[PDB]
RNA sequence: CUAUCUAGCGAAACCACAGCCAAGGGAACGGGCUUGGCAGAAUCAGCGGGGAAAGAAGACCCUGUUGAGCUUGACUCUAGU
RNA sequence: CGUGGAGGUCAGUGACGAAGCCUAGACCGUAAGGUCGGGUCGAACGGCCUCUAGUGCAGAUCUUGGUGGUAGUAGCAAAUAUUCAAAUGAGAACUUUGAAGACUGAAGUGGGGAAAGGUUCCACGUCAACAGCAGUUGGACGUGGGUUAGUCGAUCCUAAGAGAUGGGGAAGCUCCGUUUCAAAGGCCUGAUUUUAUGCAGGCCACCAUCGAAAGGGAAUCCGGUUAAGAUUCCGGAACCUGG
RNA sequence: GUCGAAUUUGGGUAUAGGGGCGAAAGACUAAUCGAACCAUCUAGUAGCUGGUUCCUGCCGAAGUUUCCCUCAGGAUAGCAG
RNA sequence: UUGACCUCAAAUCAGGUAGGAGUACCCGCUGAACUUAAGCAUAUCAAUAAGCGGAGGAAAAGAAACCAACCGGGAUUGCCUUAGUAACGGCGAGUGAAGCGGCAAAAGCUCAAAUUUGAAAUCUGGUACCUUCGGUGCCCGAGUUGUAAUUUGGAGAGGGCAACUUUGGGGCCGUUCCUUGUCUAUGUUCCUUGGAACAGGACGUCAUAGAGGGUGAGAAUCCCGUGUGGCGAGGAGUGCGGUUCUUUGUAAAGUGCCUUCGAAGAGUCGAGUUGUUUGGGAAUGCAGCUCUAAGUGGGUGGUAAAUUCCAUCUAAAGCUAAAUAUUGGCGAGAGACCGAUAGCGAACAAGUACAGUGAUGGAAAGAUGAAAAGAACUUUGAAAAGAGAGUGAAAAAGUACGUGAAAUUGUUGAAAGGGAAGGGCAUUUGAUCAGAC
RNA sequence: AAACUUUCAACAACGGAUCUCUUGGUUCUCGCAUCGAUGAAGAACGCAGCGAAAUGCGAUACGUAAUGUGAAUUGCAGAAUUCCGUGAAUCAUCGAAUCUUUGAACGCACAUUGCGCCCCUUGGUAUUCCAGGGGGCAUGCCUGUUUGAGCGUCAUUU
């Protein structure tokens, strides 16, 4: 049970906040857990995903398929992965959307701010 | 892309003026070559760059007159505070802290004494 | 207060072969000419609009609240009644169930849970865990989504970390002997709830 | 209209009485708001007890002349009798009534000894002194029933 | 009328710009519900009253 | 020129359920009830006997402690003078 | 008996199919109703003890929506009238072209405008809908193009009128009143060419303003030109006002 | 019928609801006039018309008294549960 | 002649300010009628709706020209209570207060009327500088028809005696409050069904975290959050807790006894009459007229008047938090509320489309699928489309899309039918069927 | 005997009920006090590479500047260096700005996109005429200033 007086247990507001969330806040919403190998190596459990990581699929029909993120389609609350597509009847390939909570990061895209984010959360590099 | 505002601050008013009329020319041939080709999203960058140049120009003359009117009353009305019509008309703290000697003497002599009650 | 009255409709009267209900005037919009103001009309005001002066709270004699709380307290020591409420107390050594005061000074939830199991609350706790269901009606999306049974009521005489030990344990409530809620001591007006007394709590009843 | 054997009733509901209807659904809400402002002031004035020493006063209106009750102020004769100035007493948690006049000695001396007991049990701190903490109580009416 | 004030011709230009069907690509947008132009007006059906 | 027949297009009023009579009785003038006469699919163009046909909660009459327009030495007032 | 919702309990049913819907299939109850089987469907829902109410429909010329018989019926008949052939097309009584026969008959079924409309104008493509038959056509649909002025108007004046101001009423939104018990305004010429206009002067007494695309009023004609504009463009030839 | 004028008519303008305008019909004042239209008071009041929703079980009437600006209504006694 | 005063002007003179919007809640002003009275006119709705003026975060009121008759109380506001009472009232219908007692909150007060006269000491504004919600220097002006100092009835002022006691401002760090940022646990282990596990079964882990939401189905442990704490950033100022600098001041306040005084408000109070208003009765307030005082005076003391007493306050002048109100604005938390004809008129490009000259009037309309994977390709057709093929868990999901009722309709099957049909009891016949063995 | 009519079933229609949902409404509680002549509310017209509307904005026009976060936006096209970054975003925040024409609306007007005057400057051989750019020109009222009017009035003269 929640103890704050500034926290709402309203289903209508929780649904509205997610669906009308701005893009900057959607970045935190689309966070992917790290792998067992990276979790012990960094000390972080989950991070906000970005475009250049490669993840692993642990749920859905695409389980066991590795691939590097192709786009973080924040409008659709989805993440696309290369080499994970469905080929249409007319020889055309379309990406299939994946939710990051069903993905497992296998190596982060290390930048200056992503590194700085690591020490901020207590990561050990 | 476009122009960087922090680069425009270094140049003087004469260099910005040339750049503004330089950008005005450039946007003019973009409009002329847009009517032939189907789409041209580059006109957006030039329009914003002109706006950035104009804005950085504006602050240079606006600060020039703040320093000209620095350290005196009667600032230009567009450079004063825009707090609120009611608040701007509101009495200052000096004019709201004026007190009569009859109360000034009483404040000095007899303030509320901080008292506790245990024993 | 105005819903179903925010128009200017009037009756057309007789001779026009239509019913004498007031009807929206004007023209050109499809809403005009239609019934208004009635408890039968679409878009009217519903019959006897709810007002809030309604009597929500009900005042109960002080002596009766004291009478009923003593009855639901005396009914906690009847294993026949506690079993009827389905509290899984077949393996309890004896009731009332009184434990040493050292339960009152437990901080971690995991310690408090294992304390209840060893005392005999294992079966009752698992019943709450496996009873979680969705609400049947429209109450799901009125912030009443899930439903479960109610487990043991732990009552203390002092609070040194016990109210927050069982704060996250489903079906478990923590209480003080001074307060002794009747809603907790006979849920659904059904007597005989399973209650764990501390040694200090049990002594304070006299 | 009039009917079976019933008392007459005067029910005053022929105005538009439906808009001037109060149902304080706030009874519990106002109570908590009172108890914050009651403590928020108590922090700001920290040592003081949130109220003035009020006197003991015999009620009017022979119906109630038989009991005694808290008054509004200390009847300048009283504050001068106990040896203190009104302008200063108002800074010491004494409520003084410039418009009440003493007329009964047994009532009169009761306020004097009330005010004398008050002076002994209070601690006034210097305007420039250390002002040690003194474990406030929140009511003079409680301390002097 | 032929002779007209600038208010009238200015407000007719507004009504001439707005007279065409829905852009085609808008119905291809994510979470789109607009199926056509519900404010389309023709000179033979309803009058502008300007 | 219609009506008529054809290709195309294509409504509305109205409709408890419906549609053969005689007499009877019956809310004192039945399509239905009783006793009789009778009674054969599906139908077309006409017709104005009937359906007390349709069109309107009778505008006449009366009732209502329901009105309004108007009048006057009605009652009670009032602008102006 | 049934319905929406609430407290309790059946550690109740359920994606191995909840709820709903359909079923001259079965069972229970006097009945309200309850239960089962089969089909369809896809995510929630019940038994029992209690609590609560925006809780049960055949009708109110009930409300909103939907649908019939009537019925392939009434009808699609005012305004003199069509016909032959070719072209196009899947398709021609209706489109285009030609021919023939007719009509409006100059207070026209012709050529221009005012009010009104607003793109209906013109080109290209095009017929799902609209043109109460049709449609290849259209004032429809989709996409575009098109309105060029010193001289034509407005713009100026005033009319019947409207209406600020100085004031006077009115609690007040506002009313009166347009020269009224107003210190009501501005033009010519000088003087100095530290020079702005102070200063020489005289003159003037009316008096805000709005109000007519048919009243009053400075001045442009011809020829040519576009798919669509012209007293406006082009060529030529003019006039007026101001400086 | 009238058809050179008490003629016809456009545009402007004035006159606004117990008010206008009327060669006078209670006519006209936006298909509305013997008091326009719009919103609000307003869910205006009705002794009058119409309707008023599930089952079974048990009981079971009245149209009569007196008073009432009382006679299509109430109060009252009686009948009923 | 020249220089003033009074009064009145002018200027695109220097600096400002009012307007308008919104208006739920407040302060006034104006003001109905519908209705009830079983009619109706006084009465009631109602001192209300509509109309007008004027504010705030609350407003307004507010420190007695009060209440009371007590053993007196002591600003105002609000609650409970007094009380459906005293009283009013075609004494009918009906209306209808306040004192007293408990609680919330509590806070007080200041102007006029006085010669500083051994000294306009005062205040605006202008200009220069400076540490600018401002200070200082200088200069016109306001101002003797009174601007500063001094005191407000509870007092107080001018003198005499005696002596004491008590004091201001500027920097710094914290604290308080507000806004805001960041960090802070535990499975995605195995088997089955399923398109998808978020389901069922086994085994665990965390819990001051089993609120809520998301992800392909009911997820404490997959994600965001949640719980408990930690660490930052920007703002308000004295509300205060410490550090420090200036000594304000040859100043101010309080206090005992004696003496002399003690100014306290006018076209105002008050009275008559009229009207309206009230619960206010031989007149509750208010306002109109006419009359219009006073100083041991005057106002009040709820039956008019004359006479004698007594009680309590100080008007014609003024400021003031909190307790109270709030369908408007902003930001939140909720519900035994409604669920697309319901709930606001409006879940959607709704005050929109649309109607009228106008003022105004005003809808309809949510749901494919987890994912468009929105049907490639062949074939018939002028085309729309059809038939195959395909996607999808499902086209009994094809943008006429969840499910998909009834009225009404087509096709197939069965049966009956001489001017209706439908119904009841009973059985024949045909079809179908449960039980029991 | 067909047809036709009627009844029922299956399948297919018409229609949009029911069932299950819900970024909506409604009601209650809590906290706060903040429009406008330094130009409000409102209105008109415009602005995107491709928008009619809604939403956003104003000729600097789905926006500029500043701060934070830190890699997207997305229907298509395009741009990539801006990706260990003084830096993407239809991001949040927002303290600097722009803010067309109006509007209490203010030079005079307004059913006109009508008509003047003043100040500085530029061009046409120009204080005067025409044009351009920039700044102005409403009313009531208060305080101050300056030029004044009145045998209203004092003093002083000659």
């Amino acid at each position: 049970a929640k103890q704050s007086l500034d926290v709402s247990s309203d289903r209508r507001k929780a649904r509205k906040a997610y669906f009308t969330a701005p893009s900057s806040q959607r970045r935190v919403l689309l966070s992917a857990p790290l792998s067992k190998e990276l979790r012990a190596q960094y000390g972080i459990k989950a991070l906000p995903i970005r475009r250049d990581d490669e993840v692993l699929v642990v749920r859905g029909s695409k389980k066991g398929q590795e691939g590097k993120i192709s786009s973080v389609y924040r409008l659709k609350f989805a993440v696309q992965v290369d080499k994970v597509t469905k080929e249409k009847v007319n020889g055309a390939s379309v990406p299939i959307n994946l939710h990051p909570s069903k993905l497992v990061i296998t190596k982060l895209h290390l930048d200056k701010d992503r590194k700085a984010l690591i020490q901020r959360k207590g990561g050990k590099l | 892309a476009g122009v960087k505002a922090y680069e425009l601050r270094t140049k003087s008013k004469e260099q910005l003026a040339s750049q503004l009329v330089d950008l005005k020319k450039e946007l003019a041939e973009l409009k002329v070559q847009k009517l032939s080709r189907p789409s041209l999203p580059k006109i957006k960058t030039v329009r914003k760059s002109i706006a950035c140049v104009l804005t950085v120009i504006n602050e240079q003359q606006r600060e020039a007159v703040r320093q000209l009117y620095k350290g005196k009353k009667y600032q230009p009305k567009d450079l004063r505070a825009k707090k609120t019509r009611a608040l701007r008309r509101a009495l200052t703290k000096f004019e709201a802290s004026q007190v009569t000697e009859k109360q000034r003497k009483k404040q000095i002599a007899f303030p509320q004494r901080k008292y506790a009650i245990k024993a | 207060e105005k819903a179903g009255h925010q128009t200017s409709a009037e009756s057309w009267g007789t001779g026009r072969a239509v019913a004498r209900i007031p009807r929206v005037g004007g023209g050109g919009t499809g809403r005009s000419g239609q019934g208004a103001f009635g408890n039968m009309c679409r878009g009217g005001r519903m019959f006897a609009p709810t007002k809030t002066w309604r009597k929500w709270n009900v005042k109960v004699n002080h002596n009766e609240k004291r009478y009923a709380t003593a009855s639901a307290i005396a009914a906690t020591a009847v294993a026949s009644l506690v079993l009827a409420r389905g509290h899984r107390v077949e393996k309890i050594p004896e009731i009332p169930l009184v434990v040493s005061t050292d339960l009152e000074s437990i901080q971690k939830t995991k310690e408090a849970v294992a304390a209840l199991k060893a005392v005999g609350a294992h079966s009752d706790l698992l019943k709450v865990l496996k009873s979680k269901k969705l609400r049947a009606g429209k109450g799901k999306y009125r912030n009443r989504r899930w439903t479960q049974r109610r487990g043991p009521l732990v009552v203390y005489a002092e609070d040194n970390g016990i109210v927050k030990a069982l704060r996250n344990v489903p079906g478990v409530e923590t209480a003080n002997v001074a307060s002794l809620n009747l809603l907790q001591l006979a849920p659904g007006a059904h007597l005989g709830r399973f209650v764990i007394w501390t040694e200090a709590a049990f002594t304070k009843l006299d | 209209a009039i009917s079976k054997n019933l008392p007459i009733l005067k029910n005053h509901f022929r105005k538009h009485w439906q808009e001037r209807v109060k149902v304080h659904f706030d009874q519990a809400g106002k109570k908590v708001s009172r108890r914050n402002a009651r403590a928020t002031r108590a922090a700001k004035i920290a040592p003081r007890p949130l109220d003035l020493l009020r006197p003991v006063v015999r009620a009017p209106t022979v119906k109630y002349n038989r009991k005694v009750r808290a008054g509004r102020g200390f009847t300048l004769a009283e504050v001068k009798a106990a040896g203190l100035t009104a302008a200063y007493a108002r800074t010491i948690g004494i409520a003084v009534d410039h418009r009440r006049q003493n007329r009964n000695q047994e009532i009169f001396d009761a306020n004097v000894q009330r005010l004398k007991e008050y002076q002994s049990k209070i601690i006034v701190f210097p305007r420039n002194g250390k002002a040690p903490e003194a474990e406030q109580v929140l009511s003079a009416a409680a301390t002097f029933p | 009328a032929a002779q007209k004030s600038f208010r009238i011709k200015q407000k007719m230009a507004k009504a001439k710009k707005q007279n065409r069907p829905l852009p085609q690509w808008i119905r291809l947008r994510t979470n789109n519900t607009i199926r056509y132009n519900a404010k389309r007006r023709n000179w033979r059906r309803t009058k502008m009253n300007i």
